[PDB]
Order: C-alpha cells, then sequence, then structure tokens
C-alpha cells in the first residue's frame, strides 16, 4: 500500500520480529536492502565447511538457526537401549534400539556422507553413534551424529573467521576479487558427494582398471580412492557366448563407456536380476560377487535378528524398522525382479557413493554476511601477504586482502564495523595477556564489552563468577588465543559511528598496523567469510570435432556443448570486410562436412607449428537434400 | 511439491519457512504482470520477509518470519479479522 | 461448504447458509470491493489443502 | 572447436595475451596436439590419442610440454575469438593470443587483461565468454583486424579509445606516482 | 570456555522462535480437509459419507 | 507452402536410366534393382564406391497418361 | 636520483630500458622504506618520497621542472621515440599529473606516426607497462579504507564531524527539492574536505577511482528520499547515514527499492534487437573508393544547421565551405559556425556508384579503411540505443529513442521530407537521447535508405538535385526485388 | 498418500521433496466488475452493471 504511516518504530522497538534471514547478519540496520537480499540468496547458496567456526561477531540467533534446521544433526527423540549393531560396510551400519517406555523397536542408520543433490553433500561426525555398543542406553536428547557446522556444545557455524585487510595487491584485488593465503584457503574447504549409477547388462563387462591379471578388480573398493577420475568402463559385446575377449581386459577404446568421478567410494548398492550360478562361473564378475554376497550377508543378518520381533504377534516395531526389514527380506527372497523406471533390467545396476574433500580453487566465490561478493583471483604463500612488523603484533599476516576502492559505494558499511571490532579486540586480548592477575583480565574484558554490548557484559559477568578458578583461567586463555565473542545484534544493540568513535578515543594505544613493505598503514581484522556454491566447473565447455547428457550421466569428463554463432556474431565478424573467411570458418567448423573433414585431416597431417588449410568448394549436405526434395516438389531455385 | 535442491544443512529459511504466492490456482502470474503483488506491503512486517526473494521471479517466493504468530482458532490466518471491520 | 464457513471471518448468523452469505456480501458490497489485495489481514497461508 | 569459460583478471602480461586452462587448450587444439605426439614419439594416430586421453584426466608435464610448444612455436601464435553475448558493440568479439597455459587442473578461468573488459562490456561476476579458435594463417590475418590493438582507435572519432585505457586500480597507482 | 558461554548466551536470548510455526507441518491433520471433499459426494442420495 | 519461384519442366530433366517402373518392394528375397530402394541408381551403404550422392533422384513414368 | 635528465638523449640512447628499470626500482624501493604520514588537517604532513622530489628535464635545450615520478611516467609513455628513433618535440609534452590528458597524448601519437600498426603496437605496450607499474605502486604504497579514517578527520576538522553527524531539519516546510539541494551542498563540501586534508582517502577523491557521489554520501552523511514501487517519492525521507544506522520505517523503504530493482531487471530481459539485423543488411555492401574528389555541386552538398555545440562535434574531420572560399575542414573548436547553416560534402550525395569519396566520407577514410564502413555505422548506433532503452526503464527520456526508430523504420517522416531535413532531424534526435555518433555514420545509413527515383548514380555532379525517394529500412531491402 | 519424514519433508520415487506453504486470499476477493467468494465447487461471483 501507499501508506507507510502505519509503520511506527515504537511498536517494533527492541524486537527483531520483522527480520527473517537477516537475523544471521550483524548490524543489519547499516546495510542496504540490495546487499541484504544478496545475503539472503548467499545463505541458501552457502556450502558446508569442514572447519566451520562460530562467528567472532555474532547476532546470538545463530544457535537457534542450527537448532531448527534439522538437516545437520540427528537427535534422539526418546530414551533408547541398543539391542544390536549390524554392519554392511566399514563406513555404513545400522543400530537397532528399543524404546525404554513404549517398548517399540526402531533403528538408527550411520553413514559417512549425506547426499543432498548433484555433487552437494557433507561428511558426518559419527563419534557418538560409533561409541554406542550393545546394551548401552541412549539418553533422550543425545545427538547421535552431527554436521561439521555444529561444535562440541552444539554451537552453529556456517563460515570461518579470516583476518582481512583492505589493500590493493598488485591490482589482483580488482573490483570484487580476493587474494587468499594458502593456509587460509585450507580453512575454507567443502565436501562433494556423488551417487553414480553404472548399469551393466548381460553383454557388458567392466574392464580391469583397478586389478591385475591374477585378481580382477574393475572398480574401486570401499576404502580405496578413485584413480584418474575413472570409476569403471563398460564394453558392450554383440554376443557374450564366445568369451574370446578375455585378452582385451587391459585395453580401452572410444566405444567403451567411461564413468567419471573422483573421491573415496563409501557405499556400493548392487541391484541384480541375474541368478547367482550364472554370475559365479565368470572370473570377471568376481569383485562384483563379493559385494553382492556382502549385501545379502547384511540383509540376511538383519532378517535373522529381527524376525522374532517383526513376525511376532506383538509387532512393537516402528514403521522404519518394518520397511527396512521388508526390503531386506525382499532382497534375500527369490523371484525378486528389480525394476528401474518401471522396466525389468538385464544384468545389474550399481550405485557408488563417493565422498571427496574439495579444496578452495581459483574462481571460487566467497562472501561475507553483508552482500559483498568476491572471486579468488590468486592464492599466495603466507609470507607474500601483508605482514605487520615492529610491534606487539609483529608478524601478524593478513589471511585475505579485499579491494579498498569503492568500498563505500557498495552501501554495506557493516563489514568494516566487524573488522574494526575484531581489530580493537586484538588489542584488548594482548592487554589481558601482557599483565595482571585473572581479576585484571576479567576487568579489561568487561570494560571493553561494556563499550560494545551491555547485555553481553552482564551475562559474561554472571558466567565468569560462576566459573571455578581453574575454569576461569582456561576461559581467559581461550579468549586470549582463540578470540573474543562480540555480539552485534541485527537492529537493536549494535554499535554505531559515535560508539566506535568513543572506543577509538578511549583506547589511544590502538592505531593502524605498520606492515613490512607497505607505506600506507593497514588495519587487519577478522571478518566472517562463507563459501558459495559457484565454481567455474559448472559452466565449462570444450569441444573438438568427432545435449548428449553423457556428462550428466557421468559418461563425459566435461561438457562438449557447442557454441552458437548468430546474425549478430556474423555482423561483428563482418566488420573485417572479409566475408569469404567467415564463410570458410562456418563451413569448416560446422556447415560443410567435406570441408570439416579436410580441416581435421590437415590439422593432424600438416606441420604442427604451421597450419594452412585449403577447403574445397562444394554444396553442403543440407543444400543437396534441399535441391533433391525441391525438384521433387516441382520448384527449382534460379539463384534469385 | 518442491525438490530438495539444497546445497546446505541450513533449512530454517530455505525450505522449512518458505512460502510461494505462485500455485496451481494462483492470482499471481507473469502474464498478468502482477508487479504490485511482487512488491512489499506494510502488513508484511513481523509476518513475512522483506528482503528474502528470488531474482528469477521476484515476489513469487519468500521466507516466513521465525517469530510469526498465526492466531490460534483462525485456521492459519494472519489476523483473526479481515481488514474492514464492518461494524 | 463447511470448510468455507470455518475459514470465513464474520458473525455466524451471516455464515449459516448461502442466503446469509449473499446477504452479507450485498449489504457490504461497496466496502468489500474497496479492500487491499495485499493486506495480510485479508490473506492466509495453506499447506495440506492443495 | 568452440569453448565456454569464466573470466578472471590477469596481471603482468600484455593486453592481447591471455592465460588458458589446461582442459580448455587440450580439447580445442587436440588434433594439433596429436600431430606433435605422433611425430615426436613415432606412434600411430590412435596410439597418440591414448596419450591425449590420459592427459585429459589429470595434469601431466609431458602433455603440458606439447601444449607449451604449440603456443610458443606456432606461426602467428595460438589465437582465438572471444565474444561476450549480446554481440551488439564493436569489440564484443576480439582476436587474442594464448600467452600461457595454466598448470592447475582445477583452475578453469580464462585470464584476461582488465583493459579488455570495458570493450567486451562483460564483468568478472561469473559471466562466461565463448572461445572460438582460429587456425588458418590466412584466417588469422583477416581476423587480426578484430584484435585489441586495432581497436585502440575509436572508429567514430579517430581518437584513442578509453575502453582500452587504464582502469580504476591502474589509474590510482599512476596518480600517486605523478600527483 | 568460549563454547559454553556461547551456548549460555544463545539460551538466554529472550527472543525465541515460534516452535509451533516451524513444526506446524506435523500438527496439521489431513482429515480436516479430507472430510469436506468426501462430503461433496453426499449430494448423491445413495452415497452417505461415514 | 505457396511460394513464387521458378518451375521445372520434368520431361527435359527426366532420365530413363533411373526409371522405377517396377512396383515390387522386394524381388525374390532381394532388393529390386528397379525398385524404389535401388543400389544402382540411388546408391547404397558403400556410398564411396557408388560415387552417387543424395542428389540422385528417381523417376516414375505415367505415360501415356498425364496428371495435374 | 640524478637532478638533470636529458629526454631525447635517453630516448635515442640504447640504454633506454635500463634507465627506466633502475628508476622504477629506485622509486618502489623508496616507498617500501618509509611510511606515509597523515595529519588529517589542511597543513599536510611531511613525507620524504623520491616520486615527489623534483628533477630538471631538458627537452631540446629547454629545462622543465618535473617530479621524479613524472619522469618515469614520461619515459614509459615515450617508448615510440625510442623505437622509431625520432626525437620528441616540445609540442608533444603534456601535464603528466592529470591522467585525463594521456588519452589525448595517445591521439597525437596516432596522428604523428600515421595511424600505423607499429604505433598501434607501441601504445599497447605503453598501456601494458603503465599498468604493471601501477600494481607495483599499489602493492608498495598501499591503499586502504576504514571508518577510523573518517573518525580521524572529524576529530580535527569539525566540519567533517558535523557533516558525518548531520540530521535534516524537521520542518514540514522542507520538500523533495530542498532535501536534494542539501544533499549536494553537504556532499560537495565533503568531497572538498577530503581533497584539502591529509587523510587516507585523499588519493581516492582526487583520482576518481572507486568513488560514486550518491552512494558515498549515503554512507557518510544522508540517504535521502527514495521512490516506491511505481516511482512516486515516499513522503518520508531517510534522515540517517548507513554508518549511523537506519530506522525500522526506513528499512521498509530500502527493501521496497531493492525489490523494485529486482522486478525491473525481470522486465529488462526484453531485447528484441530486430533493427540490428535490418540496418546491417543495407549497410554491409557500402564500401570506399580511393578517389579524392567524386565531383558534386555545392547546392547538391548537404546543408546542416549548427544550432547547438553538439552539432559541430558530429561533423569533425569533414569538409566545410568557408564564406571566403570553399572546401576547408570544419574546426569543431571554433564556435563561430554556431548558428550558421553550412554546406557539407555528404556520403549521401557522393556520385561514384562504387563507393564514397574521401571528401564526402571525411578524414576517417584512412583510419577506418581496414574495417567495413557500413558495419561501423550500424554498431555505433545500435549499441547505445539498445543500452539506452534498458537504462531508461530504471528511472520523455524514453521518447527520443522511439522517434529515432520511427524516423528510419517508418515512413512517417520519410515520405514528406528531404534528406537535408532528414539528417538534421537525426542529429536532433541523437542530441536529445545523448547518443554520441559522428554524423558521417548516421548519413551513411540514410544514404542507403535513400533510393533514387531517377535511378542514375553518377547524376550527382549535375547542379540540379537528382529526383529521389527515401525509403523505410525494411522497405528499402524489399525494394531490391 | 505421502508420509512426513523428519517432520518437514516427503520421500517419493527415491527423491526428497519438501512441501512449502502457499499464500492465498481468504475470501471476498475483488475482481473487475465483481466480488467473489471462493468455494470448493463453484465460486460465488457477484457481477455488476
Ligand atoms: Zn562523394
Amino acid at each position: 500500500m501507499d501508506d507507510i504511516s502505519v509503520i511506527k518504530n515504537e511498536d517494533y522497538e527492541g524486537s527483531h520480529r520483522f527480520l527473517a534471514e537477516e537475523l544471521l547478519m550483524p548490524n543489519a540496520n547499516k546495510t542496504d536492502g540490495n546487499r541484504s537480499t544478496m545475503f539472503c540468496s548467499h545463505l541458501a547458496q552457502a556450502v558446508t565447511l569442514q572447519k566451520a567456526e562460530p562467528p567472532l561477531v555474532y547476532t546470538n540467533f545463530e544457535n537457534q538457526v542450527g537448532k531448527y534446521s534439522t538437516a545437520g544433526y540427528r537427535k534422539a527423540n526418546s530414551n533408547y537401549k541398543v539391542i544390536e549393531k549390524i554392519y554392511k560396510n566399514d563406513y555404513n551400519y545400522v543400530l537397532i534400539v528399543q524404546d525404554q517406555e513404549t517398548g517399540e523397536y526402531t533403528l538408527f542408520e550411520r553413514a559417512e556422507c549425506e547426499f543432498l543433490t548433484e555433487h552437494y553433500g557433507f561428511q558426518w561426525d559419527n563419534d557418538k553413534i560409533d561409541s554406542l555398543k550393545k546394551d548401552d542406553t541412549i539418553e533422550k536428547d543425545t545427538v547421535l551424529y552431527k554436521n561439521t557446522c555444529y561444535d562440541e556444545n552444539m554451537n552453529f557455524g556456517y563460515g570461518v573467521n579470516l583476518n582481512a585487510a583492505y589493500f590493493s595487491y598488485k591490482n589482483e584485488t580488482l573490483e570484487d576479487a580476493i587474494v587468499i593465503s594458502e593456509s587460509a584457503a585450507k580453512k575454507l574447504g567443502t565436501f562433494s558427494v556423488n551417487k553414480v549409477k553404472v548399469s551393466v547388462n548381460t553383454n557388458d563387462i567392466l574392464l580391469n582398471l583397478y586389478g591385475d591379471n591374477e585378481n580382477y578388480k574393475g572398480f574401486p573398493d570401499i576404502g580405496e580412492h578413485i584413480k584418474n577420475q575413472i570409476i569403471a568402463s563398460r564394453r558392450r559385446f554383440d554376443y557374450n557366448t564366445a568369451l574370446y575377449e578375455l585378452k582385451n581386459l587391459n585395453e580401452m577404446r572410444d566405444s567403451d563407456t567411461p564413468f567419471f568421478a573422483d573421491g573415496k567410494i563409501v557405499d556400493i548398492e548392487i541391484f541384480s536380476n541375474v541368478p547367482e550360478e550364472e554370475l559365479k562361473v565368470q572370473k570377471y564378475n568376481e569383485q562384483v560377487l563379493y559385494y553382492i554376497n556382502k549385501q545379502k550377508e547384511f540383509s540376511n543378518n538383519v532378517y535373522q535378528k529381527l524376525k522374532k520381533i517383526v513376525e511376532g504377534k506383538d509387532n512393537n516395531v516402528s514403521d522404519k524398522l518394518l520397511h527396512f526389514y521388508n526390503n531386506c527380506k525382499m532382497r534375500i527372497d527369490e523371484n525378486i525382479s528389480y525394476t528401474y523406471q518401471n522396466s525389468k533390467f538385464s544384468g545389474f545396476i550399481m550405485e557408488f557413493t563417493i565422498l571427496e574433500e574439495e579444496p578452495l580453487n581459483k574462481g571460487s566465490k566467497i562472501t561475507g554476511r553483508y552482500g559483498n561478493k568476491g572471486v579468488i583471483s590468486k592464492i599466495l604463500p603466507d609470507d607474500q601477504m601483508p605482514t605487520v612488523a615492529e610491534g606487539r603484533f609483529k608478524g601478524l599476516k593478513a589471511d585475505i586482502c579485499l579491494n579498498p576502492l569503492g568500498v563505500f559505494n557498495r552501501l554495506n558499511p557493516s563489514q568494516l564495523i566487524e573488522q574494526e571490532l575484531n581489530w580493537i579486540a586484538k588489542f584488548i586480548r594482548k592487554d589481558m595477556e601482557e599483565a595482571g592477575s585473572n581479576e585484571e583480565k576479567v576487568s579489561i574484558l568487561l570494560d571493553f564489552l561494556n563499550r560494545v554490548n551491555k547485555e553481553e557484559t552482564e551475562l559474561m559477568e554472571e558466567f565468569i563468577n560462576s566459573l571455578n578458578k581453574t575454569e576461569l583461567e582456561e576461559f581467559l586463555n581461550d579468549i586470549i588465543e582463540n578470540g573474543i565473542p562480540i555480539c552485534q545484534k541485527p537492529f537493536f544493540g549494535n554499535i554505531g559511528l559515535d560508539e566506535l568513535w568513543e572506543l577509538y578515543n578511549h583506547y589511544d594505544h590502538i592505531d593502524y598496523f605498520k606492515c613490512e613493505g607497505i607505506s600506507t598503514p593497514l588495519i587487519i581484522g577478522e571478518i566472517y567469510m562463507v563459501r558459495l556454491k559457484h565454481e567455474p566447473h559448472s559452466k565449462f565447455s570444450a569441444r573438438s570435432t568427432s545435449k548428449s547428457k553423457n556428462f550428466k550421466e557421468h559418461k563425459d569428463l566435461y561438457s562438449k556443448t557447442p557454441v552458437r554463432i548468430g546474425n549478430m556474431e556474423i555482423s561483428n565478424l563482418s566488420l573485417t570486410n572479409e566475408m569469404g573467411s567467415i564463410m570458410d570458418m562456418l563451413n569448416s567448423y560446422s556447415n560443410n562436412e567435406t570441408n570439416r573433414r579436410e580441416l581435421i585431416m590437415q590439422l593432424l597431417t600438416g606441420n604442427p607449428f604451421d597450419t594452412n588449410i585449403d577447403l574445397s568448394d562444394v554444396e553442403s549436405g543440407t543444400s543437396k537434400i534441399l535441391k533433391s526434395l525441391f525438384t521433387c516438389l516441382g520448384l527449382s531455385i534460379d539463384d534469385v | 511439491l518442491r525438490y530438495d535442491n539444497s546445497v546446505n544443512s541450513i533449512s530454517l529459511f530455505t525450505l522449512i519457512l518458505r512460502y510461494t504466492q505462485s500455485g496451481p490456482q494462483s492470482p499471481f502470474s507473469s502474464n498478468s504482470t502482477n508487479n504490485k503483488l511482487r512488491g512489499l506491503h506494510p502488513s508484511y512486517l513481523g509476518r513475512l520477509g522483506l528482503t528474502s526473494t528470488s531474482a528469477g521471479d521476484p515476489g513469487a517466493s519468500g521466507s516466513l518470519t521465525p517469530f510469526l504468530e498465526l492466531p490460534e482458532n483462525s485456521y492459519m490466518h494472519f489476523t483473526e479479522e479481515p481488514e474492514i471491520n464492518l461494524n | 461448504d463447511e470448510w468455507t464457513k470455518k475459514i470465513l471471518r464474520t458473525e455466524e448468523k451471516n455464515k449459516e447458509d448461502i442466503y446469509s452469505v449473499v446477504r452479507w456480501m450485498i449489504n457490504n458490497y461497496l466496502a468489500l470491493v474497496k479492500q487491499d489485495n495485499m493486506n495480510l489481514a485479508n490473506k492466509r497461508i495453506r499447506l495440506y489443502e492443495y | 572447436f568452440s569453448a565456454r569459460n569464466v573470466i578472471t583478471p590477469l596481471i603482468g602480461h600484455p593486453i592481447d595475451e591471455v592465460a588458458m586452462p589446461y582442459k580448455t587448450f587440450a580439447e580445442l587444439y587436440k588434433f594439433q596436439l596429436i600431430n606433435l605426439i605422433s611425430k615426436v614419439k613415432g606412434i600411430n594416430y590412435n596410439e597418440a590419442l591414448k596419450f591425449w586421453e590420459k592427459g585429459i584426466l589429470g595434469f601431466n608435464q609431458e602433455l603440458y610440454n606439447y601444449m607449451e610448444e604449440l603456443i610458443t612455436k606456432t606461426k602467428g601464435g595460438c589465437t582465438f575469438l572471444l565474444n561476450r553475448n549480446p554481440t551488439i558493440s564493436i569489440g564484443s568479439i576480439l582476436y587474442l593470443k594464448i600467452g600461457l597455459i595454466k598448470k592447475d587442473y582445477k583452475d578453469l578461468t580464462l585470464g584476461i587483461s582488465n583493459n579488455l573488459l570495458s570493450a567486451l562490456s562483460g564483468d568478472y561476476d561469473g559471466d562466461v565468454l565463448n572461445i572460438i579458435p582460429v587456425f588458418d594463417n590466412k584466417m588469422k590475418e583477416h581476423f587480426s583486424l578484430l584484435s585489441p590493438q586495432n581497436f585502440l582507435v575509436d572508429r567514430n572519432n579517430g581518437r584513442f579509445n578509453g575502453d582500452f585505457d587504464l582502469q580504476k586500480d591502474q589509474i590510482l597507482g599512476i596518480f600517486i606516482l605523478n600527483n | 570456555m568460549i563454547s559454553n558461554f556461547r551456548k549460555f548466551h544463545g539460551n538466554k536470548n529472550q527472543e525465541k522462535f515460534n516452535e509451533n510455526l516451524i513444526l506446524n507441518k506435523e500438527n496439521e491433520s489431513i482429515l480436516n480437509y479430507l472430510d469436506p471433499i468426501c462430503k461433496t459426494l453426499e449430494i448423491i442420495p445413495e452415497i452417505t459419507y461415514l | 507452402m505457396g511460394k513464387k519461384l521458378s518451375l521445372i519442366d520434368f520431361n527435359e530433366i527426366y532420365n530413363e536410366e533411373n526409371l522405377i517402373t517396377r512396383a515390387n518392394p522386394i524381388e525374390n528375397h532381394e532388393f529390386s534393382d528397379d525398385g524404389i530402394y535401388s543400389e544402382r541408381i540411388f546408391g547404397s551403404y558403400n556410398e564411396d564406391d557408388d560415387d552417387k550422392d543424395i542428389d540422385t533422384i528417381g523417376w516414375i513414368n505415367i505415360e501415356p497418361y498425364y496428371i495435374i | 636520483m640524478e637532478k638533470t635528465y636529458n629526454l631525447n638523449d635517453i630516448l635515442l640512447s640504447n640504454e633506454y630500458e635500463k634507465i627506466k628499470e633502475d628508476i622504477k626500482e629506485e622509486i618502489i624501493n623508496d616507498m617500501a622504506s618509509k611510511k606515509v604520514k597523515y595529519s588529517n588537517t589542511s597543513e599536510f604532513a611531511k613525507n620524504d618520497f623520491l616520486k615527489d622530489e623534483f628533477i630538471d628535464l631538458v627537452v631540446d635545450g629547454e629545462t622543465y621542472e618535473i617530479t621524479y615520478g613524472n619522469l618515469i611516467t614520461l619515459l614509459i609513455v615515450a617508448r615510440p621515440f625510442n623505437h622509431f628513433k625520432v626525437p620528441m618535440t616540445e609540442d608533444l609534452l603534456f601535464d603528466l599529473s592529470d591522467l585525463k590528458e594521456y588519452q589525448n597524448y595517445y591521439t597525437t601519437l596516432l596522428e604523428h606516426f600515421g595511424y600505423s600498426n607499429e604505433i598501434k603496437s607501441i601504445i599497447k605496450d605503453v598501456i601494458s607497462e603503465l599498468a604493471i607499474f601501477s600494481g607495483d605502486i599499489n602493492v608498495t604504497f598501499g591503499n586502504t579504507v576504514s571508518i577510523k579514517s573518517l573518525i580521524d578527520l572529524g576529530n580535527k576538522v569539525k566540519r567533517f564531524r558535523e557533516l558525518l553527524h548531520y540530521r535534516l531539519p524537521n520542518d514540514e516546510a522542507l520538500e523533495f527539492n530542498d532535501i536534494e539541494a542539501i544533499i549536494k551542498k553537504n556532499l560537495d563540501e565533503i568531497m572538498k574536505i577530503l581533497s584539502e586534508t591529509d587523510n587516507m582517502l585523499r588519493y581516492y577523491i582526487d583520482s576518481g577511482a572507486g568513488i560514486n557521489s550518491k552512494q558515498f554520501g549515503q554512507v557518510l552523511s544522508l540517504v535521502g528520499s527514495k521512490p516506491d514501487l511505481f516511482g512516486k517519492i515516499i513522503p518520508y525521507p531517510i534522515n540517517t547515514s548507513f554508518l549511523r544506522g537506519l530506522d525500522v520505517r526506513s528499512f521498509y523503504i530500502n527493501a521496497l527499492g531493492a525489490r523494485k530493482a529486482l522486478i525491473t531487471n525481470y522486465q529488462q530481459v526484453r531485447n528484441s534487437g530486430y533493427l540490428t539485423r535490418k540496418i546491417s543488411m543495407l549497410l554491409m555492401d557500402t564500401k570506399l573508393i580511393d578517389l579524392d574528389d567524386c565531383g558534386s555541386h555545392e547546392n547538391n552538398y548537404l546543408s546542416i544547421n549548427v544550432e547547438n555545440k553538439d552539432v559541430l562535434k558530429r561533423f569533425s574531420k569533414r569538409s566545410y565551405l568557408n564564406n571566403n572560399g570553399e572546401l576547408v575542414e570544419i574546426d569543431i573548436n571554433d564556435e563561430s559556425l554556431i548558428g550558421q547553416v553550412i554546406k557539407i560534402p555528404s556520403p549521401t550525395t557522393c556520385a561514384s556508384n562504387e563507393g564514397v569519396c574521401r571528401k564526402c566520407y571525411g578524414k576517417l577514410f584512412d583510419i577506418n579503411k581496414d574495417l567495413n564502413i557500413g558495419m561501423i555505422a550500424v554498431l555505433l548506433l545500435t549499441d547505445p540505443l539498445t543500452q539506452r532503452l534498458l537504462s531508461a526503464k530504471h528511472l520523455e527520456l524514453s521518447k527520443p529513442l522511439r522517434e529515432i526508430k520511427d524516423l528510419i523504420e517508418t515512413n512517417k517522416y520519410i515520405k514528406d521530407h528531404n534528406v537535408n531535413e532528414v539528417v538534421n532531424y537525426f542529429i536532433y534526435l541523437l542530441n536529445e537521447s545523448g547518443i554520441n555518433i559522428q554524423s558521417v555514420h548516421s548519413e551513411l545509413i540514410i544514404r542507403e535508405m535513400m533510393k533514387l527515383d531517377d535511378s542514375d548514380r553518377t547524376q550527382f555532379k549535375n547542379d540540379k538535385m537528382p529526383d529521389y525517394e527515401i525509403f523505410r529500412i525494411t522497405d528499402a531491402n524489399l525494394k531490391g526485388d | 498418500f505421502p508420509k512426513l519424514i523428519d517432520s518437514q519433508y516427503f520421500i517419493i520415487n527415491g527423491n526428497r521433496y519438501y512441501p512449502i506453504y502457499q499464500l492465498l486470499d481468504s475470501g471476498t476477493y475483488r475482481t473487475n466488475k465483481a466480488l467473489t467468494l471462493k468455494t470448493l465447487l463453484m465460486p460465488i461471483v457477484l457481477r455488476e452493471k
């Protein structure tokens, strides 16, 4: 509506009720709406980080976001007791438990990775569930497995804190470009999990890519990483009766279908529609047989253990346990014909689950909570980055360097406030470390926090007075070395121009850092940084003459989708006023098959370092078909 | 229904509290040029997210406020009563 | 239908039957035509219905 | 013989020269690459393809050496056309040279000079540019009229084109030097 | 340590999310909407919805 | 459909050699040399030996009768 | 540092690169040795930097006082004279501290050495070397941004503090124009205070790198009034700076704009581009002839009205009929021709069927001969028009773009007006829209649209104007048959 | 009918689908020359002349 007089600030004062995703953004009143909406987009585009940290400057709603976003953690919902543990793989296993109140029998599943979509996934901290053994009670709110986002006390982190300085690094930090320390890039690490299906029919066999002559292994094992980005390759045969192609195991050909991924496979699920005796005779199936047997061994194992509970009259089983039991029973049961896409399939279909630690690489996009964007232009050694010299903070190196030009134009001032607060906090930490008793340290801490956030100061006084002297010393050391928590609420409770002004006036010793080779003094302060989903790999295309969807089906390493030339492109090329060469490129590259063959042949038969191509003048195949059909139509072109 | 295209464990706003004006029976349409519907309204404060939307289809989808209180006995209506009192 | 009666937010006398609803709409026609489409008071969220 | 790639800023190299990822060069110049491997190692064209297939999977110095030799020793250099769509302006398609081949398999970004960006009108925001290599020496010469060097002159005025002039970071350094 | 303080502050926020809104999907009942859809059939005299 | 373009006089361009006057799709378990699928005039899979392109066009004779 | 440098002795020496190398190395090593000191006041602080120390430069016997930094910039940008071994006249020297002039110096280099590919290569090497040194300057001198930088200035300069904490008067008498006036007054002061004080942001303000006026003032002083979804200015202004914070009411107004920007970009997807193919088709065949004079009559020469300063700029590097004589190049800098209709040789009226002559096209003949002349024209007009249409949607500003299209793509104005009136209408339409094209390119488009009723190409030398009929761009293609 | 898993999503045909709320008008929605109340079967529309 036009009327905004209805909005009265006194009504919404002290409440963040009007904020949603921006509850994760400090000093949101100071950031523009455009930057805020970009931040909201980035949070969904954010990728999981192995070494995620709770933000140094926090809004205090982050833990709630971790709590109510259930995809990252598994919490027991009742008191349980561990009946038994069954293993399918070293990495994948199931735990059967009984409700201590209902008596219902339920199960919990353990796996290394969680697959979300495409390549996106994350590894699990499975410490607690792995600790559990038979006849061990699971308390009501225990967390069996957690994501890397959550910590020991279930604090939530979507990014890492990196020391940042606004500096013009050899023009590498141009526009939204960033230079990162190699150690810092190690901190910003993601996982990639892929579920890849290879379908081998009766006439297809898998080449011995991972095996010797004595032992035939055509695909990686559960504990082995993929080599050369090839899981397996299938050769289709016209008739598998001869079995003469035993000698062909090592070689590869273009006709063979190759399946591409990199990482450690962690689970194999095989769906077989072939009788066991038919499979056993051939040695080339040996590896497959093992996993098939293993699956059956797992399934049978659950069936024997749970048959009394499920098929007993009481049937105090959860629906999950019932369906798991039924599926395993179907697997062991004969006359089980597996159908994929509503059709019965020959041979077997294998699903590999592959987990890879994907590191930060050039072209990756990283951001802060304030809508800024950055692309990693260069990763440089720690020594090459700005390092302050001849101070109490001597040898401190900046993890990331950001563009100073245009910072105010972005209309997201809050990133600077985060930097200033962590930088001033460094001085407070050194002041605590340098001198005093524990009481002096808490006094300095409480004064600084009183300057920043009164609520944090009050709660910290309570928390500190609660602590024992040993615990107090440990907490103080944690603050000195790891960092200091500072609370900057989104709208109500953040500091401003006047408060930072007072902070700078009181702390006269705090002044810019003098770096080693830099004339201009610099400020180095920690900023919270997040890793975005975009990487160059998504849009890479490269094509050489002989969508296909093979790449989506993992049959091609990279997309070979052709680029399109149109009338606009032809006009811009026609600027040269040499139309014949443009037509030659079009015919040699696309339209004319004869000229295309000539180009390929000449490129491979001519001198490597001197290439001159002569193309024959011939009507294209499309033109020939057009003339033939038109003459049948009864109309003929007169070169009008 | 919507596929889980999530790249994150963070689900509170991407999926749990997400709303869409677009639907099978939708007053909202691209051809209808519902530019007003894509915009914000003062009632949105405290109930809907002002800055949460998708650049591809702005205003079609957004995030519900974590603190939103839907009145009990109003069948998931934002207010117990409509705009005009009629009394 | 019973569902529209439950959703509707007017005195039950006006929701007893189709005639009561038509009477309520006609009597307040001028006011109801002048109501904001985007006011969240005049809107709701549904999940399982569709 | 076409490609799509993201653009990343390049420093320290001439404006016309660019840096191309390992995967990008291998596919576009595959047949040229196979020719050298067959000649150097005296192998059949199919066997040379096997060497190229092995190189595609991961960085190997040997295939990098064949790629480095091609960019170094080819007549006229290894050159291509870079277009940012929509191709509505002069300088949208540019004739450029492959100065360097990247040694990081993961790096899949084309390295371009900041001065070229204004002519293309693109941004380093994740936009992708189409790469169409030109092979024939005759075709190379004709498309050299689309080179950045020829476009230093504004066609309407005849004056120098600011599109290829110093940009934000570059201007500041010269300003501190002189002013 | 720091983690214990951070959890302590998070629990003492005083601004708490509405659990009923986040978990309303579980507390919504299909029967409430199913009953009227079935009772639309009751127009036929033979059919009565139990 | 409806276009203004030059018409062709079929009789002048007609070639008696590639004339399909045999209607049989197959002859004695073989593709008819006079059939519509004729390797001699139209070509075959071994097109490089044939030296006969897609442009090869067959003819049918309605003589002594004329059609619109 | 040495205190006397002979320019053309070093340029024509074979130690040209070594001299630059050692000076370049000396300047960056000095910057690494010392810090920059800031006083945050009008009495600047003293710094001992070699780039700011003075040397004497001798150009053909004349000594100019030039900074060490201006010397190394001059040597890098005077690479042409080392390559060609031709000395640098004093005419070519320019202010090395105003980077705007570099563009014009490159232009004089192109004209002096003949627009050759060799001089085109050297300019590219000069731009490259200049940029690489800029990175060395930037990584050694350093550049930073901070709120403490703002605080440090305001602690000394009260006006900065008062502007950094400015809040609008709460009179209801203030209006949108009054508030916008205060925005410029306090922002123009802010930029002046930053240019006149020793602060960490001084080089940004003077260089113009990474500074946008509106967005700079919203962070530092005041955001101001903002439009709603449909363009109406909301009665309430935002009386804060982003640095100081925002109000809940203000947060809704910002979100309205950010949403509006998103909706607008969704509408902006429309890009017909139909005219681009039409204009390209007619003009692709037009070529040039190496004939100095086609032969045309002065009444057949085109007549144009120099009503505005924008009009003369469009006709540079082209011929003009002086009152005393004939066929002298029009000087755009002379404002004497303002308000005078002038007779110009036009590519429309060129007699030769093969191409347009050197006098009718202009002095761009040798410059643009390598490229296709017609295609140069279509891109110079299309790229602005396509971009201007999209940029206008965000804000009578859109009307010039439509009339430009109607002029060439419809017969509304074509069928009832002469070419002399048509081209002048075209330059009027370009001036209002802001499109900067030299008139020769626009006239070439009209030249092909113009189809002779008489159907004789060489009749232009006859004093009588040939009978003709202008046509619509799509109709002219259709008229070929 | 699909069953809720983990309190916010559905698993069907091997894929993870999440239900999202829909924003709709409560009733008595305005339309050109008309006022309409939505019903399950036939919407009740008042048209003016
Ligand atoms: Zn002429």
